[PDB]
């Protein structure tokens, strides 16, 4: 599903094992005009190629290459085949990996999935309790939490809640317990210190709250 | 700072002249049930209103009209500072002015017709350079104080001369029109609007924040509900009411350009917003332009869907703007637009209930002239499946049944529909129950 | 007092225009008693006036034949009052409009004029303009001159004069087998509804400048 940390991961690993990270925006490919959606893609592999090792990053991949009968008219067949020719034409040698995401198997052309492309497909699925308490850690490392904050007892009650679900309930909950400040910082602006930053802890209230708002 | 600083809230008395205060803060600065009181906020500028004890405000907040919000130049949730005032003793003149672009079209005498009943058993606190508004006669009319005998502030009791010495005046540029839609200006979703207030509230308001913080405000808000529910006029309300600026995007309108103009023109709009900060982009009809992803037969519909979206991600968090997108439902969107850093906050606009309908009805026959009759309670228990538009016109045609009964009447001239004529018109409760077997 | 808004025929006679009972007796009334009209622009026409229960007080039944004359639409206002000063007619002279007679030839007195006289006793005013239907096709006849001027009635003793070649049409003069609501059956409700919709924005349109009530703007048609 999307927000589960698909982009991240590969985000990661890239910087994680000093690779360079190219990413490809289906969407944003869709945008440019015909011809021109391609010569950024192929761009996108000669600059992944020139600074070898890279992961080259595909978001959205359905949006570019989804089923061969989905494609409507003739521009959207082209570009998926131009990809197609882009990953054969990767050589074994250039020190290029590919990465991509999407939403499901079935959405994507079968095409990609031939040996030689796309031959290794890994499921990124559902945080369960133990793993969305992390995620609430990995959001809340920076913020100054309340004694009262039990992050266990808000996995169990997120039952199912993607990673990015978790990001933005702890963004909220903070926000919210910076706009309860904000009404006592009456007193001066943009006079928010550091030390005036520190001082503002995050009530377990706060995400109760925010529990309230997300889905 | 100090025990007298507030933070503004919205009024839940809507009368011009009053604010309320929660009944602790009244004890902590000593201040009595009536009492009148001197505000001070922004740009030089204080206004002077009763004030009553308000139980369900909170402590440290101050609720008031938008109204006195004007003549203090303060949005919600800003800070004034509120003391007593028991020295304003009653004045003998009084000079108000119409404001030209409030009175095109209404004829002769507006004191009778505004003033007058504006102020009948008013004792109402005025300032010099305060600007009120008034309901009747089918439009609200606003008026500026241009002077007091006790300047710079009186109170208007019975013996208080009042003048309207002929021509209007011309609005200034930090004057701002009140026809202008506001929170006010909606019903029957409080606790929707709450949310859309709270998303926006840092943001627009206090927007150098998140140069200071890394946490993300969010991006976009996609307005749930049936058609003609006000997501429309929440989004130009929130707009007004936050100071922002707001630039619609008319999803059918877009679809009408040619192919590539089409997107010439929603990237320019983006580049409007941008330019103009803080914002709200507002997309009405987003189906229009981004429905399911196979709903879209042709390529130059998708084309389209893409460009938006890379717009949505071109986004910068520091741009300052939020984008609000409507819509009949979700299944009509393109799921892609619902994504982390795009449409990632959806509020569901319902349908407004018996109570919802009810404020509705108020306030679109806040203008008219209603007769002793009219029970809008009892109308809007009759409209039981409606929505916000739906009783908007309801008013609207009880109004122009009413009209055209009198219409017949007035045969002895025309066009000689004088402002008096006009508040002579009031509209009986058979006018609505007629204006229900239409809708 | 004596002015009234004009509303639509039910009794489909040129000549008579209906009347609510107490309105009759207001303005001391006889039914059958022979009224002026006056309506816009220096015109006036003369008409028979019944008792019609099911009228208006304040509103006057008429045919678009009678409208035409006065150069009124729907929904104005016209002063009427008595005139039994109206005597029998010795020498009315009326023309066809060119515009309602390409085609038909010869003797058109038999034909329209004729029997639309037969024990008419009708009110008529110079310069009238009056529609008789017959032949497959309706036929506009102008009233060029009376013998008592201005208006007289045509009693079997008039003498009518249709004097060869056809006349006209003034830019003022509206064609009467153009359309209109009596062109239209088996929707009166339906009807209704569309002229009150249009009635204050189509007929007192400087109206919404002087309010802040919206109109309705556009009207779908089903069926
Ligand atoms: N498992 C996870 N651990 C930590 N953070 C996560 C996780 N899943 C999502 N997030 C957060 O939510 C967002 C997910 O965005 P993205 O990487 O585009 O996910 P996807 O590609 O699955 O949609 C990121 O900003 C990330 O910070
Ligand atoms: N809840 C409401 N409160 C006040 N007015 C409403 C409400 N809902 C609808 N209206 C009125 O009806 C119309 C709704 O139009 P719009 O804002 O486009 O609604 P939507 O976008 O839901 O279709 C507006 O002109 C507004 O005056």
């Amino acid at each position: 599903p999307p927000g589960t940390g698909k982009t991240l991961i590969a985000r990661a690993v890239a910087n994680e094992t000093g690779a360079f990270f190219f990413l490809i925006n289906g969407p944003e490919i869709m945008s440019k005009l015909a011809g021109e959606s391609e010569s950024n893609l192929r761009k996108a592999f000669e600059e992944a190629e020139k600074n070898a090792p890279a992961i080259i990053f595909i978001d959205e991949l359905d949006a570019i290459a989804p089923k061969r009968e989905k494609t409507h008219g003739e521009v959207e067949r082209r570009i998926v085949s131009q990809l197609l020719t882009l990953m054969d034409g990767l050589k074994q040698r250039a020190h290029v990996i590919v990465m991509a995401a999407t939403n499901r198997p079935n959405s994507i052309d079968p095409a990609l999935r031939r040996f030689g492309r796309f031959d290794r497909e890994v499921d990124i699925g559902i945080p369960d309790a133990t793993g969305r308490l992390e995620i609430l850690q990995i959001h809340t490392k920076n913020m100054k939490l309340a004694d009262d904050v039990d992050l266990e007892q808000v996995a169990n009650e997120t039952h199912g809640h993607v990673g990015a679900d978790l990001a933005a309930l702890c963004s909220e909950a903070a926000l919210q317990a910076i706009r309860k400040k904000m009404d006592l910082i009456d007193l001066e602006d943009e006079t928010i210190d550091a030390e005036v930053m520190n001082s503002l802890a995050v009530t377990m209230d706060d995400f109760r709250w925010a529990l309230s708002q997300s889905n | 700072n100090r025990p007298n600083r507030l933070i503004v809230d919205e009024a839940i008395n809507e009368d011009n002249s009053v604010v309320s205060l929660s009944q602790p803060k009244m004890d902590e600065l000593q201040l009595f049930r009536g009492d009148t009181v001197l505000l001070k906020g922004k740009k030089r500028r204080e206004a002077v209103c009763i004030v009553l004890s308000d139980d369900t405000c909170s402590d440290e907040k101050i609720r008031m009209n938008r109204v006195v919000r004007n003549n203090l130049r303060v949005r919600l949730g800003d800070v004034i500072s509120i003391q007593p005032c028991p020295d304003v003793k009653y004045g003998k003149r009084i000079h108000v002015l119409p404001i030209d672009d409030t009175v095109e079209g209404i004829t002769g005498n507006l004191f009778e017709v505004y003033l007058k009943p504006y102020f009948l058993e008013a004792y109402r606190p005025i300032r010099k350079g305060d600007i009120f508004l008034v309901h009747g006669g089918m439009r609200a009319v606003e008026f500026k104080v241009v002077e007091t005998d006790p300047s710079p502030y009186c109170i208007v009791a019975p013996d208080t001369v009042i003048h309207c010495e002929g021509e209007p005046i011309k609005r200034e540029d930090e004057e701002e029109s009140l026809n202008e839609v506001g929170y006010d200006d909606i019903g029957g979703c409080r606790k929707q609007l709450a949310q859309i207030k709270e998303m926006v509230e840092l943001p627009l308001r206090h927007p150098a924040l998140f140069k200071a913080i890394g946490v993300k405000p969010p991006r976009g808000i996609l307005l749930y509900g049936p058609p003609g529910t006000g997501k429309t006029l929440i989004a130009r309300a929130v707009a007004n009411e936050t100071g922002a600026f707001f630039f619609l995007i008319n999803g059918p309108e877009i679809m009408s350009k040619l192919a590539g103009e089409s997107e010439s023109n929603l990237r320019k709009a983006f580049e409007e917003a941008e330019k103009n900060a803080p914002a709200i982009i507002f997309i009405d009809e987003l189906d229009a332009i981004a429905p399911k992803r196979e709903k879209t037969h042709g390529e130059v519909e998708r084309r389209i869907v893409s460009q938006l979206l890379t717009l949505m991600d071109g986004l910068k968090q520091r741009a300052h703007v939020i984008v609000m997108a409507a819509t009949n439902r979700p299944n009509s969107i393109d799921p892609a637009l619902r994504r982390f850093g795009r449409f990632d906050r959806e509020v569901d606009i319902g349908i407004p209930d018996a109570t919802g309908r009810l404020e509705i009805l108020q306030i679109h026959t806040k203008n008219m002239k209603l007769a002793d009759d009219v029970d809008l309670e009892q109308v809007a228990n009759e409209t039981h499946g409606h929505v916000g538009a739906d009783l908007a016109a309801l008013c609207s045609e009880a109004a122009l049944q009413a009209i055209r009964k009198k219409m017949d009447l007035i045969d002895l001239e025309d066009e000689t529909i004088d402002a008096e004529v006009m508040n002579s018109l009031a509209v009986t409760m058979d006018d609505f129950r007629w204006a229900l077997s239409q809708s």
